[PDB]
């Protein structure tokens, strides 16, 4: 159980924002210039290290 | 020696004491209540991590 419960956790945290624009890199890559975006992947690299 | 032996001829009753750590303090934390407190704002943040 404790294992599951675990990976169900790392698996969660990737559909959360961490205050970037959206949880979903290709929509980001797709909607914002490559200078904001760098701004919203460093939030969510940071969030998911 | 060869046919040395020391054989003792009285004894000592000795008492001694072992210390030993069993439990610790049980502490329960309310991460909305540290992390924001009263302000709703925080929380809606907080929601997002």
């Amino acid at each position: 159980n404790h294992n599951a419960q675990a990976l169900n956790t790392l698996v969660k945290q990737l559909s959360s924002k961490f205050g970037a624009i959206s949880s979903v890199l290709n929509d980001i890559l797709s909607r914002l210039d490559p200078p904001e975006a760098e701004v919203q992947i460093d939030r969510l690299i940071t969030g998911r290290l | 020696s060869n046919n040395s032996i020391a054989i003792p001829t009285n004894f000592t009753i000795s008492v001694t004491t072992e210390i030993l750590p069993v439990s610790m303090t049980k502490t329960s934390v309310d991460c909305t209540m540290y992390i924001c407190g009263d302000s709703t704002e925080c929380s809606n943040l907080l929601l997002q991590y």
